[PDB]
């Protein structure tokens, strides 16, 4: 019953230097090798450090890493952080024929705010006769990317079929999120309109369309 | 230029890497075969490293290769033909022809091309690998113009399997070999396994109504021509671009001028003074030696005694004359604490020591952490302490069913109190009373007078910190002494006066054996001269000294006026006094710095440009 | 060098049986006596170690994961595969087939992640409908209009607007899961308001697990 | 100091023995005892040894389920325990004060040792020894003395000292030790020069002490009348 | 156990000796001391040389030794007429764990004029017959231990039941003394007419022959 606990998220400014931990609760970390795994998003981990301070080839000096057995923590020192460090780091151990990781380290790199450009659509007639609706919400162009969407019918918050994706990154370092409301081809039209409003920073944005 | 090909699978982009594999010579004399009708020469070439297939074609003539040994049905043989249908790829004992040949027939009434006579084997009995590709139509029809398709193909035999690499490129040439670079690509990997010394090339024959006669006479040659070259393992050096296809390479062992690339790894050389290296000739075989000591060495009794000493008076065991093999002890899940330092697991197999030195005791889980080579405690202070270079490891496991009783097991004691920090590799067994105050203790049990050592309670319910374990340590010392414990590596023969690559005993280099007159004593086993460099090696396989010869042992000055501004360049011998010299040349002068080649030397006195030393210039002029 | 490559479905549907093959380049699985282990993770989440196999039959599996992984070596194939029984939709995690040097050591050469998805339902394609833009659908100077790509299973859908020729304001959003368990996206593009009765705005999605390619023309919204 | 043993002891084979090493003028406290045995024509053991201060017993690999070995602080006393006695464990024990240092090698030595207990076997028992008279004849008186003596049978166990007239003859006396014979019966022999002139006015006789068996015969040696 | 010594050695009083103890590589060449000690015949063995450069109180300085390699030696300077012990080699045994004692080499330095030997035969007397047994002995004086043969012979065929030999002891004047038992019966104690007794020392045999009627 051996494992390894690891900070969720350490954060330095680039240039410094920062200290990585991982406590083994039970096993003495001193008992097994601790092998330190750099694995940028979108990509296969790779091997920093192994034999917990032999850096392989390739690696850069600035990967070192030290073994307290008294506190029964294992930790990974980085000075000067540069761009390309920004990646998930795990130890790994071997406890007894079980090999055991870490919990995740997100070593991060380390203000205007972006208008929320918001469109608003009602269902096709092509869906109708599909006998299906669903009103599509589009928030595009936004900073900081926390945004909240809340549906409406004539006087009514609709909570009911309302999905929606979470704010992503654009090409312009801004953010774009979507909502859509799924509706019956009878609920579209029981109501005069329907309005999509978006909240971001306080500020609400509202878009409407009514069955024309 | 010519050749080139990925001698790896890892994709590489905006790097330059230098391999050591086998690859084409630059500007090689390779030999040149003829077939024009106005010549059916189908020779068979030895197959010593690689043979690189360069052959332009018009009309569809070179269908494919035979590969083998005796090609007598005597040894296994490997079948590549691509008839008219499909391509057949067979490994049997065939019963090859004198002149193998395709026979391909026209008719007078019905401009058609077909195949008709196939003569490549008689028989064949055993046969172990068959592939057979999808079937096509393939045009088979003479052309009155100029050749059009060049096809080069390269062939290599590495433990058995066989990679082919080829690349079409349209070209319009006559007779030569057209130059520029060009990239092969793999395309299949056959896992043929034999053994190949030669090979021969088939050709197509062809048949119509103008060539009267017998079978042996009635026939034309189509006009085509193939040359064959050698695969020489030469370093290179490969520049693999963004889109992942070698555009150029570099050789390392074509000229001085090329050897400059490779040092500076860089594509453009500048002006000033470069050290590559002297006549330098690459490598072509490597060679491993280890002593021949077939006996297993007693990992088993250490870790595997029935009784284990006590912490203060730990055994102490030497272990030599024998082939260490680790995999039993490092590939085990029994060993609960395997952490080494120095030691470099997956590599103790290569390395050599003078000897191994075990220890054999028991201790508890807090103190099994503290066998770490910097701590403090009651057992890494008191007890055993390593040293801060040790050389070794320790390996310890779990023991309740062994050395644990019920009622308490009282049989282990270690050290309690001392007066002083203990050595490292030092074992000390002293009974008498540890004294506190300024009260005499001579030999009395009362107040401030403790036995040193202390007894130890193994109850199998204590907690896992508080379990008995039983630990093994490995200890390996480096010494100037003939190594009598080594890995289990496999030693190959021994050649001489070659520039081969040599693993003596964890020792590698590159270098040329000759045989020494030298006497060496008995207890030293390596020789160094001045410059602190391996010169003899005692091989303990055969007991005689041969002498290491580098390979590029004199200086060599490379006077080269830059890349682009010219190609010409002048080269400079420091110990030479004007030969073991790249090339004799001419306009030789001899300086007071060594003697240059290359140059043209003048009566008159300019600005110094570019210095060579002693107060010699030179100069790019007219 | 060597690498390694992994093959198998993308998907397995819930209480079945996985299958996924690592295959070895450039090497040999017998040869060197190098220990070959599985290490999945979850999106999000840490790394988790399933199991280690030799080149012989010796095999060891975590706790949390026994009596349910199974992993043979086929060194006829130069290949090992691991075989997972009673899966769960919380078994989604990125496979990667790793060599493992020494037994305590680095996995040394890690393999490309493949993506399996568990889920239930079945595999049916995509309903594609259009977002007319209208005068509620523009602010200011520019308007917007998408397509609305609804009830797909599974993932990856790709929707091009005129067949690649549009690029430029083109936001394709990550798909999120349904009240009823599937798949929902809609790709948009952000067009001057003066184009719009005289440019044909097309979307094309292509669902490649079903087999669907599907064209819809974008036009303004037509009142009735 | 010194270190005291018990005196001999003789057994069977297949019984039970028991003894003890007394420390005298001194204690062996912080010291470990050790017991060497020491076959008659063999080399030196070791298969035992006490830290009497915890009083813990270590025994060797050759062997460990027969012999018990155990001491006593509070006395200073080291008592030797062993069962299964055979034929070939007839030897001679000393108990070793082991004297440790600190050192590269660190083995134990023992600069102490006992004075030695003799441990014998005899599956026959103590029987009842017969003295016969033996004299010259006179062939064999020649000169001007004569050879006579007395002769020992079926006497256990060896150590039985012969006296010539209660220690009133000391020279040309000698002492012959038995030999090992196909029964394990011991037979000595002791002849001494007398001068004939001696031999009509003054008697001999011989006087045998055997402390195990509670006896003591005299017996009267006359010249022969044939011879 | 695995500590091999010479069996014998020879010396002269004026002459250094050198005794070897060779073990392996669990026990001497492990890097363990040897101890040496020395056992008068007839004393309880004592301690010579500690830790292979060191001596303990009451030692003379001629006994001297070192440890090199896998082997012990010891040198001793003077053989005097007391030097006659065995000598043994004591070292730590790691795969036995416990101590290991040397074989045990044998020192002799002695010399006196050896002579004839001679032997006398006394036949057994006439209250010997009641017993039901016969004790025919041969007492042999003057001699030496190195060459004794017992032979019995009843002139017709060698007796080869009831013959045995029997350590010398040393007399008060440098001499050995021993004596031989035959067991017969008083039965064919008669029947034969004669016996003797025969004893060979370096090519030197005499022979008395009794008359028992
Ligand atoms: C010790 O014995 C066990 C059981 O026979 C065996 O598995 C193990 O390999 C042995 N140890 C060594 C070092 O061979």
């Amino acid at each position: 019953n051996f494992m390894l606990t690891q900070p969720h998220s350490v954060s330095e400014s680039p240039g410094k230097t920062v200290t990585i931990s991982c406590t083994g609760s039970s096993g003495s970390i001193a008992s097994n090798y601790v092998q330190w795994y750099q694995q940028r998003p979108g990509s296969a981990p790779t091997t920093v450090i192994y034999e917990d301070n032999q850096r392989p080839s390739g690696v850069p000096d600035r990967f070192s890493g030290s073994i307290d057995s008294s506190s029964n923590s294992a930790s990974l020192t980085i000075s000067g952080l540069k761009t390309e460090d920004e990646a998930d780091y795990y130890c790994q151990s071997y406890d007894s024929s079980n090999v055991v990781f870490g919990g995740g380290t997100k070593l991060t790199v380390l203000q205007p705010k972006a208008a929320p450009s918001v469109t608003l659509f009602p269902p096709s007639s092509e869906e109708l006769q599909a006998n299906k609706a669903t009103l599509v919400c589009l928030i595009s162009d936004f900073y900081p990317g926390a945004v909240t969407v809340a549906w409406k019918a004539d006087s009514s918050p609709v909570k009911a079929g309302v999905e929606t994706t979470t704010p992503s990154k654009q090409s312009n370092n801004k953010y774009a999120a979507s909502s859509y409301l799924s509706l019956t081809p009878e609920q579209w039209k029981s109501h005069r309109s329907y309005s999509c409003q978006v909240t971001h920073e306080g500020s609400t944005v509202e878009k409407t369309v009514a069955p024309t | 230029t010519r050749g080139v090909y990925y001698p790896d699978k890892v994709f590489r982009s905006s790097v330059l890497h230098s391999t050591q594999d086998l690859f084409l010579p630059f500007f090689s004399n390779v030999t040149w075969f003829h077939a024009i009708h106005v010549r059916f020469d189908n020779p068979v070439l030895p197959f010593n490293d690689g043979v690189y297939f360069a052959s332009t074609e018009k009309s569809n003539i070179i269908r494919g290769w035979i590969f083998g040994t005796t090609l007598d049905s005597k040894t296994q043989s490997l079948l590549i033909v691509n008839n008219a249908t499909n391509v057949v790829i067979k490994v049997c004992e065939f019963q090859f022809c004198n002149d193998p040949f395709l026979g391909v027939y026209y008719h007078k009434n019905n401009k058609s091309w077909m195949e008709s006579e196939f003569r490549v084997y008689s028989s064949a009995n055993n046969c172990t690998f068959e592939y057979v590709s999808q079937p096509f139509l393939m045009d088979l029809e003479g052309k009155q113009g100029n050749f059009k398709n060049l096809r080069e193909f390269v062939f290599k035999n590495i433990d058995g399997y066989f990679k082919i690499y080829s690349k079409h490129t349209p070209i319009n040439l006559v007779r030569d070999l057209p130059q520029g670079f060009s990239a092969l690509e793999p395309l299949v990997d056959l896992p043929i396994g034999i053994n190949i010394t030669r090979f021969q090339t088939l050709l197509a024959l062809h048949r119509s109504y103008l060539t009267p006669g017998d079978s042996s006479s009635g026939w034309t040659a189509g006009a085509a021509a193939y040359y064959v070259g050698y695969l020489q393992p030469r370093t290179f050096l490969l520049k693999y671009n963004e889109n992942g296809t070698i555009t150029d390479a570099v050789d390392c062992a074509l000229d001085p001028l090329s050897e400059t690339k490779c040092t500076l790894k860089s594509f453009t050389v500048e002006k000033g003074i470069y050290q590559t290296s002297n006549f330098r000739v690459q490598p072509t075989e490597s060679i491993v030696r280890f002593p021949n000591i077939t006996n297993l060495c007693p990992f088993g009794e250490v870790f595997n005694a029935t009784r284990f000493a006590s912490v203060y008076a730990w055994n102490r065991k030497r272990i030599s004359n024998c082939v260490a093999d680790y995999s039993v002890l490092y590939n085990s899940a029994s060993f609960s604490t395997f952490k080494c330092y120095g030691v470099s697991p997956t590599k103790l197999n290569d390395l050599c020591f003078t000897n191994v030195y075990a220890d054999s005791f028991v201790i508890r889980g807090d103190e099994v952490r503290q066998i770490a080579p910097g701590q403090t405690g009651k057992i890494a202070d008191y007890n055993y302490k390593l040293p801060d270079d040790f050389t070794g490891c320790v390996i310890a496991w779990n023991s309740n069913n062994l050395d644990s009783k019920v009622g308490g097991n009282y049989n282990y004691l270690y050290r309690l109190f001392r007066k002083s920090n203990l050595k490292p590799f030092e074992r000390d067994i002293s009974t008498e009373i540890y004294q506190a105050g300024s009260t005499p203790c001579n030999g009395v049990e009362g107040f401030n007078c403790y036995f040193p050592l202390q007894s130890y309670g193994f109850q199998p319910t204590n907690g896992v910190g508080y379990q008995p374990y039983r630990v093994v340590v490995l200890s390996f010392e480096l010494l100037h002494a003939p190594a009598t414990v080594c890995g289990p590596k496999k030693s190959t023969n021994l050649v001489k006066n070659k520039c081969v690559n040599f693993n003596f005993n964890g020792l590698t280099g590159t270098g040329v054996l000759t045989e020494s007159n030298k006497k060496f004593l008995p207890f030293q086993q390596f020789g160094r001269d001045i410059a602190d460099t391996t010169d003899a090696v005692r091989d303990p396989q055969t007991l005689e000294i041969l002498d290491i010869t580098p390979c590029s042992f004199g200086g060599v000055s490379v006077i080269t006026p830059g890349t682009n501004t010219s190609n010409q360049v002048a080269v400079l011998y420091q110990d030479v006094n004007c030969w073991r010299v790249y090339s004799t040349g001419s306009n030789v002068f001899q300086t007071r710095a060594g003697c240059l080649i290359g140059a043209e030397h003048v009566n008159n006195s300019y600005e110094c440009d570019i210095p060579i030393g002693a107060g010699i210039c030179a100069s790019y002029q007219t | 060098q060597v690498q390694l490559q992994e093959s198998g479905p993308g998907l397995v549907k819930p209480s079945e049986t996985l299958s996924l093959t690592c295959t070895v380049s450039g090497g040999s699985v017998s040869s060197g006596g190098y220990f070959w282990s599985w290490i999945r993770q979850p999106p999000g989440k840490g790394l988790e170690w399933i199991g280690c196999i030799y080149y012989s039959g010796s095999t060891n599996y975590n706790p949390s994961l026994k009596s349910r992984v199974t992993i043979s070596v086929d060194t006829s194939k130069d290949q090992f595969s691991l075989k997972l029984s009673s899966v769960t939709a919380a078994d989604t995690a990125v496979y990667y087939c790793a060599r493992q040097l020494w037994l305590r050591g680095r996995f040394d050469y890690w393999g490309q992640g493949t993506l399996v998805t568990v889920s239930s339902a079945s595999t049916k394609g995509p309903s594609v409908f259009p977002l007319a833009p209208s005068s509620k659908s523009t602010s200011g100077g520019t308007a917007a209009l998408g397509c609305l790509v609804k009830d797909y299973f599974p993932e990856p859908v790709t929707v091009s607007w005129n067949s690649g020729a549009l690029t430029s304001g083109v936001h394709t959003f990550p798909a999120v899961l349904q009240s009823s368990g599937l798949y929902s996206l809609s790709s948009v593009v952000t067009v001057p308001s003066s184009s719009l009765g005289t440019q044909t705005y097309i979307c094309n999605v292509n669902h490649k697990p079903s087999n669907t390619k599907v064209d819809k023309k974008v036009e303004p919204k037509s009142c009735d």
